[PDB]
């Protein structure tokens, strides 16, 4: 006789669920009615955003940058000038913009060596042939290898507000804080050998678009070397070829003034990045936050759209069913 | 004709009586296998993937797709050597065994393997005949000797023999030193009711005797001697050419339906993984044709990729392309296939509605490959004696009633008369006091020419211009070697068309003395026809053998008659009762599952890999991945894998007991109904739409400065992250959504999945790994759920690509 067990005999005790439109058709408006006030709140959110794009290429002749895209003295500067039509009161995030920068590249993203970056003694002076041709120069390890890291964006942005006697009001900007925590404080790290960092380093070479070495990216010692946070924002690659990156932070007053009042401002630009060579643009981006982050309506538009096809869709058959 | 000396003894050389049933040597074994293991396209596929993931490119190891191909592999070749093992051992028992052959004046103790065509065997009462000899005496001074074939006809009536008169006399040595002689006979053929031959008996008057031979002198291989306590006869046919070896076939590779459609649907597939790969290499080198596009200063090649032949480069990533996009073609499924007919295959072992107490048996599985060919029956050709009869099985007739109600026909093919295979027939109400038979024997029919009325006239004033239920057809084995031999040369005014044409449409198929080799030709025939039915046989006897080897599931049923047929069938049952369970329940669950399983892995898979593809456009087509390795190698081993496997093993989308007791939901699923082109084309349409939903809403998503309150920013990993942590959802969530029957195990591996799932991105990317050359993983999954919008979009793509799921269920289940 064969064992009489209900897994066995095929008996085991089940839930058996029946799905039908009778059953179903509440969804369809529960639905409805959870996603159009989500999607009306977060359409709200997202309008409420301030943001200001400043394009600042200078491929245009009339532009206040046609001078930098192909300089003669080395340090090419340029002002842009632009008005801010209503005041950003919260928290404002300085971000640049790169177009047609393939940072997702496959050669691209492979070109570092995260050992390296981690603070390891011997991948800093053996670097991984995965950044290579950016792996060694001058028969001398490159200390942080890869073209990422040797892609470095380089221009240098500055704000003033145009004051009631025309002098310009520096506005303070933040370079800490833009980095993710763990990737500042954990998976970049700086090598142990010591205390001082142009020691640390003794053995390697600056990358070959470097124009000081990485323990000259800052003076402040938590933001000097590999665990700067430009350079980390840098080489978290983008996912698109039009992205942008978090430069500064603007803090807002203790007191209850705009962080950025209504006005005119200028746009120190020292132009040290080329993009017109691959047909890429530069911009700058100020913005205001909210708990679901920047601007952008796509979410809300969408659970609205959602929402409201659920709730006609249900309409439609319930009318179906009460033709009775 | 062949000439045989009675005792090779002046007054050719021909085979040994050796018989083989195996395919396989032990030399042979391994390159024969393998060569058609090999051939097909499969197997090809998965070698030359692996082999292109060793050399040129992979986005994950070479391991992942060598180790399951050598899985399946070396699976299959033990299954093909264990069985071919066991006709070996089944071979050396029928060779080996012990006969006694007269040499000179002495009975010579010998192997019957080694005996020659016209050598004198002597056999005694209850022993099996070793090979066909010619009756030359017996005992007895009447010459004759009683007989029982049921392995040639299934029957164990006493059939009697006799011998040559001229050598009645001839006993004890009596049987060489007076026994000069001669045999002419025609060569074997498998008629099994048909000798020709002469006998020249010489002697010392120089006057030779000759004496015509027929069937009454021939005792076949494979009968047994009946009380008869010794007789005495010559071999004329030895192994290999005796009608027992002749009315044997051998059994070729038997294939499922389902095993078919996931051919076909790899084919669709590798012509949509090639047509990928061709357009993303072509765009590539589209793109490249800038010079910015291809190195700009931030991204510069090696000296090596610059000095590369641009022709070699060309076919290289055409190849990295495929292996990128490989995993729409899933090996894994046909690992989880190869476990789930394993398994499965259980449940009809365990059954306690199969068990017998006369017996003290169950049913047994041979083969685990036809578990879902047990659902999609559509012909039935049963032996009548030991099967059909005990006086009926206990519930024959019922069982005949249900498999109508299921749709099948049910053909009666036995070796026994017409009288009482014609008596069983109308017991089992397979023909009732209505039908009108139609009779293509030996009664109606005494010449080839009055076969071809008879077959016009049941064709065109009877049958056609016509009530199915009306007619039943009888035919006889002489009838049926008439039709199946005369029909030849002709395509258009075939005979053998307008008999099945007879048989087709009438309510049931009597088809009475039987050779073992026409039961099998039967079989074929139906297998030729328009619309490839599938065909089972089922019997209990030795002469069922080649029928049950023929129909794409043979039946064996453990009786009396030993058990030839059960070791040679695909599934063995006590009672031919056990039908009923076998195709109602068991055979409609097992298709259920396989098809839901191959349908789900196909779909997971496009879903998978269509946004990688779509991420294409938007790098420079350089194959980058959108997804990291390790959840590239863990979708389909930890992420989706024991969700399916689960489904595909416990599923009971309608109960058991409504199987059973419902033969008419067998219809359901009747012409491999979950597998044909409108469920496949939903299923594909269901992935394309799920993977565009996934890349697209995350891209859109991705259209801002941050998706975070403290204003910072995601990359490619997290993008990917997010497309995959939304797929798996998905998936998960669609196979919950076809559930239907909710045990603790299915709760557990289906929440369980996705519970893993989260627990293995936080604890992977949780530690930064020392043994790991990238950390590209490290808090990705972690500062992604630090974004309540990201966690909105998740859930909306979520809901966006389930919702024709959800609409198909809430359509289908009204009105
Ligand atoms: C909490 C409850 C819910 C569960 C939560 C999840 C927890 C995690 C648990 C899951 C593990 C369950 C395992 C089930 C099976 C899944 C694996 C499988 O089945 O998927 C085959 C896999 C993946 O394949 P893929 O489609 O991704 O393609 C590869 C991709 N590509 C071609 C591009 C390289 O591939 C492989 O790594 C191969 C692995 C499969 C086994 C085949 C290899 C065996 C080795 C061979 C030895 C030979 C044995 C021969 C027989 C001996 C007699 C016994
Ligand atoms: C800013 O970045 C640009 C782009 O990398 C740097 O330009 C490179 O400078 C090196 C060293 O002089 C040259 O050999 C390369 O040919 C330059 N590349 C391009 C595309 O112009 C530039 O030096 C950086 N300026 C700094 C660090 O202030
Ligand atoms: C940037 O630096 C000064 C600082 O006040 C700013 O006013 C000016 O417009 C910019 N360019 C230069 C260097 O003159
Ligand atoms: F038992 Al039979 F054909 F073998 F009726």
């Amino acid at each position: 006789r064969p064992d009489n067990t209900a897994f066995k005999q095929q008996r085991l005790p089940a839930w058996q669920p029946i799905l039908t439109a009778g059953t179903v058709l509440p969804i369809f408006f529960i639905i409805g009615l959870i996603f159009i006030p989500i999607g009306i709140g977060i359409f709200v959110t997202s309008n409420n955003i301030r943001e200001i794009e400043i394009d600042y290429t200078g491929t245009e002749p009339s532009s206040p940058c046609n001078k930098c895209l192909s300089p003669d003295v080395t340090p090419c500067f340029c002002t842009i000038n632009f008005t801010l039509e209503k005041s950003f009161e919260g928290n404002v995030f300085m971000y640049y913009g790169l177009s047609n920068f393939y940072q997702n590249h496959r050669r691209y993203v492979k070109s570092r060596d995260d050992s390296q970056l981690n603070g390891d003694s011997s991948a800093l002076l053996n670097p991984s042939k995965e950044c290579e041709p950016y792996r060694r120069n001058e028969d001398k390890p490159i200390a942080p290898c890869g073209a990422i890291m040797n892609s470095m964006f380089n221009d240098t942005l500055e704000l003033f507000l145009i004051g009631q006697d025309s002098y310009p009001i520096p506005i303070a900007l933040k370079k800490k804080g833009i980095a993710w925590w763990t990737d500042k404080n954990v998976k970049f790290r700086n090598p142990p050998g010591g205390d001082n960092l142009e020691e640390r380093f003794k053995g390697t070479t600056k990358p070959v678009n470097w124009l000081k070495p990485v323990y000259m990216l800052d003076s402040d010692p938590d933001n000097n070397g590999f665990i700067n946070e430009d350079f980390i924002v840098w080489m978290r690659t983008a996912a698109l070829p039009t992205f942008r990156k978090l430069y500064r932070l603007i803090e807002r007053k203790s007191d209850l003034h705009p962080t950025l009042p209504a006005g005119r401002y200028w746009l120190n630009v020292t132009y040290n990045y080329p993009v017109h060579y691959f047909d890429g643009r530069k911009r700058m981006i100020l913005s205001t936050i909210s708990w679901m982050g920047g601007k952008n309506p796509f979410l809300g538009i969408a659970y609205i759209a959602v929402g409201s096809i659920s709730f006609l869709l249900g309409v439609v058959l319930l009318v179906i069913n009460h033709k009775y | 004709t062949r000439t045989v000396f009675v005792g090779n003894h002046p007054v050719q050389r021909f085979c040994d009586n050796r018989i083989v049933s195996s395919k396989y040597t032990l030399w042979n074994f391994l390159p024969k296998n393998l060569f058609e293991q090999f051939r097909r396209i499969a197997n090809f596929y998965f070698l030359i993937i692996f082999l292109v993931e060793v050399t040129v490119d992979t986005p994950t190891s070479p391991v992942t797709s060598g180790l399951p191909l050598f899985f399946v592999i070396t699976v299959t070749a033990i299954k093909q050597g264990y069985e071919d093992w066991l006709r070996h051992r089944a071979d050396n028992e029928v060779n080996k065994s012990t006969v006694y052959i007269i040499e000179n004046a002495k009975r010579v103790r010998k192997e019957s393997e080694k005996i020659k065509v016209g050598d004198v065997v002597e056999v005694q009462a209850d022993e099996t005949f070793p090979c066909d000899l010619i009756l030359l005496s017996s005992c007895t001074t009447d010459g004759t000797c009683y007989v029982t074939t049921a392995s040639l006809d299934g029957e164990s009536n006493c059939k009697t023999h006799y011998a040559v008169r001229d050598t009645i006399a001839l006993c004890t040595a009596e049987s060489i030193d007076t026994l000069r002689a001669a045999i002419e006979c025609e060569q074997p053929q498998p008629d099994l009711y048909k000798f020709v031959g002469r006998i020249n008996i010489y002697s010392n008057s120089l006057e030779a005797v000759a004496r015509s031979l027929g069937p009454e002198n021939l005792l076949l291989k494979g009968a047994t001697l009946k009380n008869t306590e010794k007789i005495y006869g010559v071999a004329v046919y030895t192994g290999m050419e005796t009608k027992m070896a002749l009315n044997y076939q051998g059994k070729s590779q038997k294939r499922s339906a389902v095993e078919k459609s996931i051919n076909a649907f790899l084919i669709v597939y590798l012509f949509i993984l090639l047509t990928k790969a061709a357009v993303c290499t072509t765009l590539k080198y589209v793109w490249q044709s800038t010079p910015y596009n291809d190195e700009p200063w931030y991204n510069q090649k090696t000296q090596k990729e610059r000095e590369t032949l641009k022709v070699l480069k060309m076919f290289t990533d055409f190849l990295s392309f495929m292996v990128l996009f490989n995993f729409i073609i899933p090996v894994s499924m046909y690992v989880t296939v190869e476990m789930q007919k394993f398994l499965g295959s259980f449940f009809i072992s365990w059954d306690k509605d199969f068990y017998d107490e006369e017996i003290n048996e169950g049913a047994l599985v041979n083969t685990s490959d036809l578990n879902e060919e047990l659902g999609q029956v559509d012909y039935v050709f049963t032996d009548k004696t030991g099967t059909l009869t005990e006086k009926l099985q206990d519930q024959a007739a019922e069982t005949i009633e249900a498999l109508h109600a299921a749709g099948l026909k049910v053909w009666v093919l036995t070796g026994d008369k017409m009288e009482t295979a014609k008596s069983t027939c109308y017991a089992c109400r397979l023909f009732q006091t209505n039908t009108e038979l139609l009779e293509l024997t030996t009664k109606t029919i005494e010449e080839s020419e009055r076969k071809e009325d008879r077959l016009h006239e049941l064709l065109i004033e009877y049958r056609k211009k016509l009530e199915h239920q009306e007619y039943g057809l009888i035919i006889d084995g002489s009838t049926l070697s008439l039709i199946l031999n005369s029909s030849q040369d002709s395509s258009s005014n075939n005979y053998k068309s307008i008999f099945l044409q007879i048989c087709m449409k009438c309510t049931a198929v009597l088809c009475c003395r039987m050779a073992p080799l026409q039961k099998a030709q039967i079989v074929r025939m139906v297998k030729n026809l328009k619309g490839s039915p599938i065909t089972l046989s089922i019997g209990d006897g030795a002469n069922d053998v080649s029928m049950i080897l023929e129909s794409h599931v043979g039946i064996g049923i453990k009786g009396k008659e030993g058990r030839q047929a059960a070791r040679n069938s695909d599934y063995s049952v006590p009672k031919f009762k056990h039908l009923k369970k076998l195709l109602l329940a068991h055979g409609h669950l097992y298709y259920v599952r396989i098809a839901h399983l191959v349908q789900y892995f196909f779909y997971k898979n496009l879903c998978f890999i269509l946004p990688q593809f779509l991420y294409q456009f938007f790098c420079g087509f350089s194959q980058q991945p959108l997804y990291d390795a390790a959840y590239l190698t863990m979708y389909n081993i930890c992420f989706t894998s024991l969700p399916i496997l689960a489904y595909s093993l416990l599923e009971q989308h309608i109960n058991i007991d409504t199987l059973t007791s419902d033969p008419r939901l067998y219809m359901k699923i009747s012409g491999n109904a979950m597998l044909q082109l409108g469920p496949f084309l939903y299923w594909t349409f269901l992935a394309a739409f799920e993977g565009t939903v996934f890349f697209f809403g995350t891209y859109f998503l991705f259209q801002t400065a941050s998706l975070e309150e403290n204003g910072k920013v995601y990359g490619n990993w997290t993008f990917g992250t997010i497309v995959f942590t939304v797929l798996v959802f998905t998936v998960t969530l669609k196979l919950a959504l076809d559930t239907r029957f909710w045990t603790w195990i299915n709760h557990f591996v289906i929440w369980g999945s996705l519970a893993f799932y989260v627990f293995f991105s936080f604890f992977w990317g949780g530690i930064i790994w020392p043994f790991l050359k990238q950390q590209r993983m490290y808090f990705v999954f972690a500062q992604m759920l630090s974004s309540v919008s990201t966690w909105l979009a998740i859930i909306l793509l979520i809901f966006i690509s389930l919702f024709p799921e959800i609409l198909l269920i809430v359509l289908k289940n009204v009105r």
